């Protein structure tokens, strides 16, 4: 045999070491063709759905998402008691390779590492293909493709068209480094950017009390107050809360909503040559403010999927939604105004004008939280190349790299009915960032409910089938701000 | 808006009777049901719970068993069959649709949890004697 | 869940009822609905949510959470507001939702 | 014992059959019939 | 503690006493002393 | 007379295997 | 000095769904109190909606001039259909401004009136950035939405420049 | 420079931590909510820059500066309690407290509370010292002085308030006119806000209504007025049976290009502020003016070691509630 | 230190979120310090 079984954790003190083995099995596509792909192919009959491009026979393999590489022991052993963490050094193994004609035994299987990220990178954009949350799973290597330049559903001058190792006692590896990249924080403000204040001392700044003297005409004057304990929201702030776009508020409760279609009409959106795209997940913002619980932004939040669901028009109860609810120290929420900005000059003849501002760009001063990472979520996206960036960190989560870890292609040398199964063994090595809080009392934290179940989160049933319960974040640890 | 009930009578010990539930005026489907049991003098007792589609039912422990509940979508109508009754399950018998969620679970959506019933019917009589 | 067998009050004054809960049932930070019925007919959802009237539902009708155990203050008592409440909460370790023990608000006028 | 001789853990590892030309996530549930022998010294 | 390990135990013992001071019945009392041992 | 004879530590280091909990606290002692 | 071969919405793969899913319908339909949340996967078919690790960069929308004269309005808006700033009470124009595609593709003949191959990441100059929820729709009043003319900068943001005085701070000091 | 004072030192809450909140002033406003703590430290706040009986000789004081930046930073909240700015004046140490999350003015579980005296700090008599020496971290300068490719700074509009009160309309605008930024459901005035000029060139009676605190009409060269636009914009498509159609610009996200001016300093202004610990910010300097920072000058946390008074003979377990009255005094130099 | 592999995560101690009057472990407004609940040691789990 060319290689051995690694799954386990190494907790080595600031470090964690994750190895991750799978069984997989590699089909045959295109029937070992290059093909166009288009939406007329489907038909493609709006606009904001027009793409172009083409299939290829290879796979690749997709390791991005957290569940991977982290048991959900793992994940929460980590969870609770680190501030951040951030991955260092890849490491990938594809040993005991089979091959079959359809079924008996044979062939070589060509793989290769894209090292100058000139093929397109499909990896960051949270498609399906990862590998098996529990480890007895064979996962089916998915299919690559890609897409590039289109005017409807027909291609353009510029749009553009795309040495590999060969192996059955052979195997494949490399080494991956993860260039330099900010820990992805892991924790909650124990304050909110606008209570910072001292609540015992006075400012000796001064805000505008009474612009009139009583009721009555020519009653015109001002008056000054100090800035103080007893009326903290007119305090002078050194920081803003962080970039806003709105959504609409939607309500979980099926009561509240509008009886009406708006999914589309609705939503938020940005425009790109023509062609409207939802805004989503959007920029970080808290999902609901406290005090309401039930609503969630339309598109401001990551909806994952519970087992055995998939496809269309699936019920309420069956997706599971992310929770956004930590930001709401530093962030706006997602589904209300920024703030007010004045329209007009007060004049003696005109009264003062505001207007509600529903999404701001940067302005200085302005601090956030990016959106947190979930044991189902991506890891890692590909900042794109451009002239400049800001904040290259992913939307949806996660760490942005100009060199993120690169593609594994692979497919089968062709005909014969072939297909190719396999082991993977990937290691990825974290860096933790312990917690040094003096907070006195006891934290939340992740735990299983005691009470007695039917059966187990987190592990398989009746029917051996395996599913998570429900979404995990990072975040539950509290720093000072 | 309006929820029915019927189906009731006088069952005496042991056998069974089906119990069903018709309602019209909102969607049947965005809905889940419950049923809800109250004796003459007693608090009101909470019978079953059944989700959006009847995917997952989870009765209460001391009917468990010897209840079935069954939803068409088609016709709009919930169905409660039971099955050996004793005369401790003589009372009013309530339909009920839940909406409100129990507010930190209401992401995760469960079948569960959906104990708040807006509106519910207008009751039937089921008595349990020899 | 366990309510007062009887509670008694006043017109024109300001009532309470409070449903303490266990472990199983409050601890977890599940909602505590409440309920009311007049005598005799089907009873109607009072307080959606922890503190929330909906429409078409008295102000002075206010109640809340704390701790384990839901509170309840009915302000400005009416003869209307004479009748039976009814405190649900989940109950975790059960799996299913648990009413309370039952309460007649009593309108001593 | 505190620490007896340790359990020792063997399994065949599954081959799955042919698979379905286009993608499907859902976990392989087709394998192939087998079973396998050897010799052990104690 | 109780959330990440499986046993704990206590190795060593370190106790200081210091910054003594002595009232009257109240102001200092300078010259009083105070009676400190341990029995090992 | 004019001289601190010690200082005030209370607080807790979490280091390998070992933790080490300091706790100062002030006394009062009649006779 | 170079062109790309993607659109910055087109970066995923054609051929595998997402793992996310959005919401696909607010009504049941065709009937008063008939309202359901029904989600649905996020995939090839619609493309639309799929979740996005990064948007397209900044825009100050810029008013548009075609080179025929009918096409255009006939009165005479130079002055006063531009998109200036106001600097010590001194109206100045915006030229060239940022960079934005100067045409939507398939359309060679308008052109941004102070301002094409940064049309992949760059809003088009005389489109408005997107759309805003403007309200909470609940029930008594539908969703409503806003248009956003000029966008500043967002976490997420990519963009090109067109093809430093001594100040506290500047934001990507390339000249306009 | 150098600066030498001289301060005294009281007993705050009699040396004790006592949970504080708006339902003990009342609170009626949403925006007020608060819930947080008081401590019986006092701390030490030269931030500004013109700051640039008997006796117990047994009895101690307690001090230490906190270098991690673990408890609440309240110096770059622009408080009051700075040195004097005259060397000859004595003042006051004002009393350390803190704030938390809260939900109305209750306190959610992920509130933090700490205690103080859990930190290790030194402990003096009459005749010991203290002393310290913090090192700056890096920042720029703080400049003092007066077809384009650059565009002015950006823009959140103030409204415009007239220095005689007849230009000033008749109503109560303070707050309903005024601009604010929401979180979480409160609105909080905006104050200052970004930097902007605090007039047009020509009218000197005019200032921001929340912008200032002062006129920072220096900077009218780089920054477009705070009472006015950023500019304006086509709001439309014209064609030949639609004119074109333009809207107003009153707030201004940053853009490529643009340039801008800080906040200028005061003698009476604030020095530095702690840039928050997040995952991302812009242009970090502090809106109130001054040089930001990461890690500025660390707390100086001080109290007074509480002397008990006579216990009781029989042994009672409640911490003992009777304590000396004490106070210090002593010279700082920094 | 515990070495487990146990797959499915752990019962540990939590600071329940939601609103209140006080925060446990802290300080009433009188500043009376005050432990609420008796807390354990056992919550991570081992096999007999």
């Amino acid at each position: 045999s060319s290689g051995n079984w690694h799954c386990d954790s190494q907790w080595l003190g600031d470090r964690v070491i994750t190895t991750s083995t799978r069984t997989w099995a590699l089909p045959t596509y295109n029937n070992h063709l290059y093909k166009q792909i288009s939406n007329s192919t489907s038909g493609g009959s709006s606009n904001d759905n027009a793409y172009f491009g083409y299939s290829t026979p290879w796979g690749y393999f997709d390791f991005n998402r957290f569940h991977c590489h982290f048991s959900p022991r793992d994940w929460q052993r980590l969870i609770n008691n680190n501030w951040g963490f951030r991955p260092k050094r890849l490491n990938f193994k594809l040993f005991n390779i089979q091959v079959k004609e359809v079924i008996a035994n044979n062939s070589t299987v060509q793989v290769f590492t894209d090292s100058d990220y000139q093929l397109p990178y499909v990896l960051g954009s949270a498609h399906e293909g990862c590998l098996p949350p529990f480890p007895a799973d064979v996962f089916m290597i998915p299919q690559y493709g890609y897409l590039t330049l289109n005017d409807g559903s027909q291609a353009v001058g510029r749009s553009s068209f795309y040495p590999s190792q060969m192996l059955t006692g052979n195997n494949f590896q490399f080494s991956y480094e993860f260039e330099n990249v900010p820990f992805h924080s892991s924790y909650a403000h124990s304050q909110s950017l606008d209570r910072l204040m001292n609540p015992l001392i006075d400012q000796y700044l001064y805000y505008l009390s009474k612009t009139i003297n009583g009721s009555g005409q020519n009653q015109q004057t001002l008056k000054f107050s100090v800035a103080g304990p007893s009326n903290m929201a007119v305090q002078g702030r050194n920081y803003i809360p962080g970039p806003s776009y709105r959504q609409q508020r939607v309500s979980t409760t099926v009561t509240q909503n509008n009886n009406s279609e708006f999914a589309w009409p609705g939503a938020s959106s940005w425009a790109l040559n023509g062609r409207n795209s939802l805004m989503n997940p959007g920029p970080a913002m808290a999902s609901h403010k406290e005090g309401e619980d039930r609503f969630f932004p339309l598109s401001g939040s990551l909806i994952f999927g519970k087992q055995g669901t998939g496809r269309d028009n699936v019920d309420a109860d069956k997706v599971m939604i992310t929770n956004e609810e930590e930001i709401k120290t530093t962030n706006p929420v997602a589904t209300e105004s920024y703030g007010q900005v004045a329209t007009n000059h007060q004049s003696a003849q005109a009264q003062a004008q505001t207007g509600w501002v529903q999404n701001q760009g940067i302005l200085p001063g302005m601090v956030w939280q990016d959106r947190d990472v979930y044991l189902q979520g991506p890891i890692w996206a590909k900042i794109p190349h451009t002239d400049g960036n800001f904040h290259p960190s992913p939307l949806m989560g996660g760490f942005g790299m100009k060199h993120p870890p690169p593609q594994i292609l692979i497919k089968n040398t062709p005909f014969i009915t072939q297909y190719s199964t396999g082991q993977v063994s990937v290691e990825i090595e974290w860096e933790l960032q312990k917690e040094n809080s003096k907070r006195w009392n006891p934290e939340i934290q992740y735990t299983s409910n005691y009470y007695k179940s039917n059966n187990v989160e987190f592990a398989v049933n009746t029917e051996g089938v395996y599913s998570e319960p429900r979404p995990i974040g990072t975040r539950y640890l509290t720093r000072n701000l | 808006v309006q929820l029915v009930e019927s189906g009731g009578g006088v069952v005496q010990p042991g056998r069974s009777l089906r119990l069903s539930c018709a309602a019209s005026g909102f969607s049947f489907s965005s809905f889940v049901f419950h049923w809800v049991r109250q004796a003459p003098g007693k608090g009101l007792e909470w019978v079953a719970v059944i989700s959006y589609d009847g995917s997952n039912k989870n009765y209460a422990d001391s009917v468990k068993g010897r209840f079935t509940i069954s939803r068409d979508n088609s016709k709009n109508t919930l169905f409660l069959q039971m099955n050996s009754l004793s005369a401790d399950d003589t009372a009013v018998y309530y339909c009920a649709r839940g909406a409100i969620c129990s507010s930190t679970t209401c992401y995760l959506g469960d079948s569960y949890y959906f104990y708040g019933m807006d509106v519910w019917g207008q009751g039937t009589t089921v008595t349990v004697s020899s | 869940l366990t309510q007062p067998p009887s509670v008694s009050g006043a017109p024109g004054q300001r009532v309470t009822i409070s449903c303490t809960g266990s472990r199983s049932n409050i601890g977890a930070g599940y909602d505590v609905h409440w309920y009311q019925q007049l005598p005799g007919t089907a009873p109607k959802l009072l307080i959606y949510g922890n503190s929330n009237r909906p429409s078409g539902v008295p102000d002075r009708f206010s109640g809340s959470k704390s701790g384990t155990s839901a509170s309840l203050a009915i302000t400005g008592l009416q003869t209307d507001d004479e009748a039976d409440y009814y405190c649900q909460s989940y109950d975790s370790s059960l799996s299913g939702s648990v009413f309370g023990g039952g309460t007649k608000l009593t309108v001593l006028g | 014992m505190k620490h007896p001789p340790p359990q020792i853990l063997i399994k065949n590892t599954p081959v799955p059959a042919d698979p379905p030309t286009a993608f499907n996530k859902d976990k392989l549930n087709s394998f192939i019939t087998q079973y396998s022998t050897g010799q052990v010294s104690v | 503690l109780i959330n990440n390990n499986w046993g704990f135990r206590p190795k060593r013992l370190n106790f200081k006493l210091f910054n003594i001071q002595v009232k009257e019945v109240i102001a200092n009392n300078l010259t009083s002393t105070v009676q400190v041992f341990t029995d090992s | 007379v004019g001289s601190s004879s010690g200082n005030w530590h209370c607080d807790s280091q979490w280091l390998g295997d070992r933790v080490i909990t300091t706790s100062t606290r002030t006394w009062a002692l009649p006779t």
